[PDB]
RNA sequence: AAUCAAAGUUAUUAUUAAAUAAUAUUGAUUUUGGAUGAAUUUAAUUUUUAAUUAUAUUUUUGAAUUUUAAUUUUAUUAUUUUGAUUUAAUAUUUUUAAAAUAUUAUAUAUUUUAGAUUUAAAUUUGUUGUUUUAUAUUUAGUUUAAUGUUUAUAAAUUGAUAAUUAAUUUGUUUUAUUUUAAAGUUUUUAUGAACUGUGAUUUAUAGUUUAUUAUUUUUAGUUUAAUGUUUAAAUAUUUAACUAGUGAUGGCACAGUUGUUCUAUAUGUACCUAUAAAAAAUAGUAAAAUUAUUUUAAUUAAAUUAAUAAAUAAUUAUUAAACUAAUUUUAUAUUAAUAUUAUGAAAAAUUUAAAAAUUAAUUUUUU
RNA sequence: AUUUUAUUUUAAUAGAUGUUUAAUGUUAAUUAAUUUAUUAUUUUAAUAUUUAAUAUUUGUUUAUACAAAAGUAACUUUUU
RNA sequence: CGUUUAUUAAAUGCGUCGGUCUAAGUAUUAUAUUUAAGAUUAUUCUUGUAUAUAGAUUUUUAUUUUAAUUUUAUUAGUAGCAUAGUAAUUUAUUAACUGAUUAUUAAAGCGUUCCAUAGAAAAUUUUAAAAUUAUAACAAUCUAAAUAAAUAAUAAAUUAAAAUAAAAAUUUUAAAAAAAUUAAAAAAUUAAAAUAGGGCAAGUCCUACUCUCCUUUACAAAGAGAACGUUUAUAUGUAAUUGUAUGUUUGAUUGGGGCAAUACUAUAUCUAUUUAUAUAGAAAAAG
């Protein structure tokens, strides 16, 4: 009647609540694998390895075969642009800081320190990064 | 969790050059399952038309057999009669009908009026054959002399109500006997 | 066929609004001939007694109020004239004074047993008063009946 | 309540769009599943894998614990959250607020001495995995440390017993 | 899916772990008859829902309206007690606390007759010190609820702030 | 000749919409069969009208993801008996329909004439108002959380074991959002052989040249031309041509990655890109838009690279910073942190180039 | 020649060096003058204009066959 | 002699011919094609598909398919014949980019060629009503007004004219400097037009084959005392419908240096272990 007044009395689909994503999206393993963030707070450098470490070595300069192995750190114009896909996570709250890069040991827990989590005594105080479960010497599949 | 795919973006955007023939419409987002219904939509299946090509529908409802049941046999409550008696002129709305019928044979008086006729014109319902007309005049009204009876059918008067809903009498069936001696009305003014 | 203008739509629904079922209140209250005043609309204060009733649409001749000039129409053979007749009022804008105290009283029913009678018909009482107002049992009409198309009870009865 | 475009200061509402042809574009989201790096070989790929599985990878059964500096551990013990007498096994540390339930992982704890040059009462734990230093400070206060080193299944029944 | 289902009846009250986003700023006089009947309907449509379908599932696997199979009948016909912990039964609740309820009542009118010791020792026909008003005028209100626990007048104040008299 | 600026009120009528609510449900809108049934049949180990509390793992390196929550326990597919409740929305029709200023040879509304003129938006890649949109009135017309108060605690490291004298915050756990309009497409199944193909289908209602049953040909519906050009027509009027069909406008028959084709990529219902249906495909990579006056700190840049521009510098921006000799008792925008779909600089001064401008150049670049 | 003309100041204003809405507007605790100030120069959709003193329209005079599809705005009483 | 969506040396059609087929149809037959009937003839030679083949590929040319680049013999040849051209000659016309003839090395026609040829399209000659130039030459029917009331288009106009310079552009503006209403005709301008015509960009489409790749139904192997259907392995077919086929300056170039005012468009020149990052494999200590 005012939407539409004939789209709306006759009904197609209906939307409802969107699924969300893996709200650790943005650490792809193109990082989990070759930098590693270290630094204390308010200054954490992505640090990589050489660039030109595995393929062309023989005649290469002899004191230059060598500066491909020092934790260099990136430059800061990629480390704002990787860890730019980190801080999306809570957007204008100014004080939120941002997703590291690795899961620190006490987050990976605030996920099960949640009010609703208390009762799941599996996957509780980590069970994941917990050695392999043990079971019945009779366990069959 | 289900966790949202990105079909739109992404490798999911290019996967169709990638041999990927069917790129599947989201169906986890109006998951709200209840069915829309089709452009072409349907219209109900009320016979919209008044006019006098208005046609029966064959098509068989499942309700107006049930609510034939209810009133032959008290439908949910009394069992049925058992089909033998179904099948036999006893049953009672075979034994309503052979001994109490219900019929309306209303007589026209604008052809019977001071105006002798020979040809008296009646109203019989759709349903009564000629050799019945006889019958029944014979039987119920004392006529003896029909040599000929001439009948049509006539769809039922139609008119707008005051409101406005096309409210269209029942049909009948014309039925012009044709008596031998000339029969009159009289009316004292 | 098909359905209305909007507001001709609703005009259907404004000009014949008892149509739909239950547009006749809860246990009738108002008869003929009771002790009426219209406190609402037009004329507060006038007491007067119903003369007709039209239940199906909760309507009432008050007599002596909103009495509307009649155009009554004739043929040739009587003249017309122009009398003004008590319109049919609403009932929502009426209420009761009491027979007895000839105040605005509430007039609801109740369940009476009765005197020499087991009815414990249905008897209206002022919630003030506790006047029982009993239900007034209409008439059978005089001269109704037709002569010559009526089998006789005792010829009709024979069982 | 205004449009932050970027490269011009913060616009009002129902301003020009003249100057917004990348606001317009930063407002769609960045590009999903899409390189970062349109051209200049992505600094992720020119640098080499290394540790096939990262450099700081936590496997199934890793030996990550999380730091109870033993400052917070002493600080505790005079404050009156934990008795010194009844050897402070990690119940206690969990059930009196010392750690939350946030930082207690399956390698349970490690005890660290920072800036800790000293301990003053004997104090007995039964904690996962001190620091060296961490030992010869109770061990010398007549303390004791006999680190458990519990199973996930000794870390539920040991926090819920 | 899971929605902490654990916690239906586990509230202190009955509008209490019940979701109800459909609320109001004012809710009115019969807004909120509805509202009350409203929590202990889908407390109790809730409840004898799920007891119609323990009882009646139960009741098609061929055991009694509560689980109780062919054994835990045997033994009660032979005395032993088949259930580990009774939990108090209606007939407790209903009792636990209905001494609780003649244990006050009984300790009001104690303590009704008990007050009246202490009230009728308290000579004061006069207002105390507290009758002061140098910081900022009495509450003509509460001197007249105060009237009754003395003689003399309280409510009449002067123009000007009490001088103690 | 000629102007002259200006009428805001119908009048009169009453129980829908939308979400929500966790009780019913063999397919809503006449009366099967009406011989006696054979004709009223939808069923199978797959994300299904079944809709699932984590950030760690592990993984074609890059769109892939977390395991009972209390075992029938309540997250569960829903209305009459408060115009059924609530909050948001609000009308739709009937008939209404209005008004008394500026010259006297001519640029544009102000009374006192003269002064006065980009209509705007975009586009200006300063090929600098670059040939784009707008008749007017009213209605409808586009989603990044500007905030952290007492229970309460966080903070790193190796490739790996481990090591953690290594030094240090914050947080009763903050997540969700991400423009608007617009394709051709593309895939998923339903409809269509009344138009038109082809299959099949009619065995002699006018004229005529020739010896001839073959054959010239009367030939008023059709290879041309005029008119028509939103036309009387989303193909008609007039007309040229052609016309001899025992082998064909036609029983029913073939259907969409496919039918049919005396084949033209032609047609299969008035654009074959079939219709119909179901999607949010992509469109920032010069498309069109993106709604709130009176404000309160400035500027440009021009390099590494590009199976040629979402990425980098440099600039600009948001937020924040500390006073290192040089001078006057002058004068000084220097930075950090993040946000950033950009490759080309008037007039000069010169420099490449047939340039016939482009190119280098570097100071401009109006509220 | 000189003089003399288009930008070298003041005064009032009024915070300051130009782009992130002002709201107890019936005290969303309303009750007889709230005088609501807030309205998107284009988009569709509905109206109204311009083209339009118009383009079309204009009814003066008379050379007979019967089916079926197709319709059913459809009157009825007429002698199948 | 039929038959067609831009209507014809389109595609049909008879004959001949090539190939296939004797357990579904008659091997002077019917499938499957290429041509075209009629009349003359139908040339030289093979590198690949096909056939045959012998574990297969690789090899391999009775007939067929496609080919012949100097096949080019017959035959016609400036021809719908890649330019060269109006071919050079002859006619024909007052004037021959016409057309026809002769021959004849035609950019690379060519044996399915060539001839014969009827109503067609040309070229002459010639005659002739369309109002063909000359040429202009209303008899006919197609009012206004009165009535009904649509359409494209519409930012505005009081300026629009007109002349001149411009600066990026066709000029339109700006500027300077100039000076006439309503009605109907005309189409010079405004957008008198629609819509075609370009070329570039990103996107998609559709068709094609020695080199890319699946769902693929064929070929071969194996397994079942092989009673036939399936499953494999090895193979990968344009029968296969996927995606690529660029970018920059215009057709070449893609690197890191240097000289050319410590400018460099590619400007102009040159040089050379100036080095090819990652990921799987390869090297297991530091290499």
């Amino acid at each position: 009647p005012k939407a539409g007044c004939e789209e709306i009395t006759r009904q197609g689909r209906r939307v409802v609540l969107k699924p969300q994503e893996y709200f650790a999206q943005h650490r792809m393993q193109v990082w989990q694998m070759r930098f590693k963030e270290m630094g204390p707070p308010f200054s954490r450098v992505w640090v990589a390895l050489g660039g030109k470490m595995r393929r062309r070595r023989i005649g290469r300069q002899i004191d230059v075969k060598d500066m491909r192995y020092y934790w260099r750190p990136i430059e800061p114009q990629y480390q704002r642009l990787y860890m730019s896909r980190l801080r999306i996570k809570d957007h204008s709250n100014k004080r939120v800081q941002p997703m590291r890069l690795r899961a620190t040991n006490n987050d990976i827990g605030q996920a099960s320190s949640l009010k609703e989590w208390e009762r799941s005594s599996d996957r509780k105080y980590g069970a994941a990064l917990a050695p392999p479960k043990k079971r019945d010497f009779e366990f069959r599949v | 969790r289900f966790y949202r795919p990105l079909v739109n973006q992404g490798i999911n955007l290019w996967r169709s050059r990638m041999g990927r023939l069917h790129k599947g419409w989201t169906t986890w987002e109006y998951n709200r399952d209840v069915i829309p219904d089709p452009r072409p939509f349907p219209e109900p299946a009320v016979n919209n038309y008044f006019g006098r090509s208005r046609i029966w529908n064959p098509i068989a409802g499942k309700i107006g057999l049930v609510n034939r049941k209810a009133e032959e046999w008290g439908w949910p409550h009394q069992r049925p009669p058992p089909t033998g008696l179904r099948r036999s002129p006893e049953y009672f709305p075979f034994f309503f009908s052979r001994y109490f019928p219900d019929v309306e044979v209303r007589l026209v008086l604008d052809s019977v009026l001071n105006n002798e006729t020979t040809r008296p014109i009646f109203h019989i319902p759709q349903d009564m054959s000629k050799q019945e007309l006889v019958n029944y005049l014979k039987n119920i009204y004392n006529i003896d002399n029909v040599v000929r009876i001439r009948v049509r059918n006539m769809r039922g008067r139609r008119f707008k109500n005051e409101v406005g809903e096309i409210k269209s009498l029942p049909d009948y069936k014309v039925a012009v006997v044709e008596l031998d001696s000339p029969v009159s009305i009289v009316f004292k003014q | 066929a098909r359905d209305l203008e909007s507001h001709q739509k609703i005009q259907i629904a404004g000009r014949y609004p008892y149509f739909s079922p239950d547009y006749e209140i809860k246990p009738w209250i108002w008869y003929p001939g009771d002790t009426v005043e219209v406190v609402s609309g037009e004329g507060a204060g006038q007491r007067g007694a119903i003369i007709a009733v039209v239940k199906y649409k909760n309507e009432i001749l008050v007599q002596n109020v909103n009495v509307q000039d009649v155009v009554i129409p004739a043929s040739e053979t009587r003249p017309e004239q122009v009398v003004q007749r008590e319109h049919p009022i609403s009932v929502l804008r009426v209420r009761h004074v009491d027979p007895s105290t000839n105040q605005l009283c509430h007039l609801e029913i109740v369940k009476v047993r009765n005197k020499e009678t087991g009815e414990l018909e249905e008897r209206r009482i002022s919630l003030e008063s506790g006047a029982l107002l009993p239900i007034p049992a209409p008439e059978e009409t005089v001269e109704a009946g037709d002569p010559l198309k009526d089998t006789a009870i005792q010829d009709a009865d024979e069982e | 309540s205004g449009h932050n475009v970027i490269k011009m200061g913060w616009m009002k509402i129902g301003g020009s769009w003249k100057y917004s042809r990348s606001y317009n574009d930063a407002r769609r989201g960045f590009a999903k599943g899409q390189w970062q790096e349109r051209k200049m070989t992505p600094r992720f790929m020119l640098a080499p894998r290394v540790s096939a599985g990262g450099p700081r990878n936590r496997y199934e059964g890793k030996a990550s614990f999380s730091r109870l500096s033993l400052s917070k551990l002493l600080w505790a013990v005079d404050t009156g959250r934990l008795n010194p007498n009844e050897t402070i096994t990690l119940y206690h540390l969990r059930n009196a607020k010392v750690i939350a339930d946030r930082e207690v992982v399956w390698p349970g704890m490690v005890l660290l001495a920072g800036n800790v040059e000293r301990v003053p009462y004997p104090l007995h734990i039964e904690l996962q995995n001190a620091s060296a230093k961490a030992i010869q400070l109770l061990e010398e206060a007549g303390g004791s440390f006999t680190n458990v080193y519990m199973s996930h299944e000794g870390l539920y029944q040991e926090l819920h017993p | 899916g899971f929605t902490m289902k654990y916690k239906r009846g586990t509230g202190l009250w009955d509008e209490d772990h019940v979701n109800d986003f459909d609320a109001n700023k004012y809710l009115s006089a019969r807004s909120t008859m509805r509202w009350y009947y409203g929590m202990e309907r889908l407390q109790t449509r809730n409840n004898m829902n799920a007891r119609r379908a323990t009882q009646s599932y139960n009741n098609n696997m061929g055991l009694h309206h509560s689980g109780r199979g062919a054994f835990e009948r045997e033994l009660e016909r032979r005395g032993i007690q088949v259930d580990k912990y009774p939990l108090t039964t209606t007939t407790g609740a209903a009792r636990v606390a209905e001494m609780v309820l003649l244990r006050r009542q009984e300790l009001e009118a104690h303590a009704k007759k008990a007050m009246e010791s202490q009230r009728q020792a308290r000579r004061r026909d006069a207002p105390s010190e507290w009758y002061d008003e140098t910081e900022g005028p009495l509450n003509p209100r509460f001197l007249a609820s105060m009237q009754s626990n003395y003689t003399q007048v309280i409510t009449e104040l002067p123009s000007s702030p009490v001088t103690g008299r």
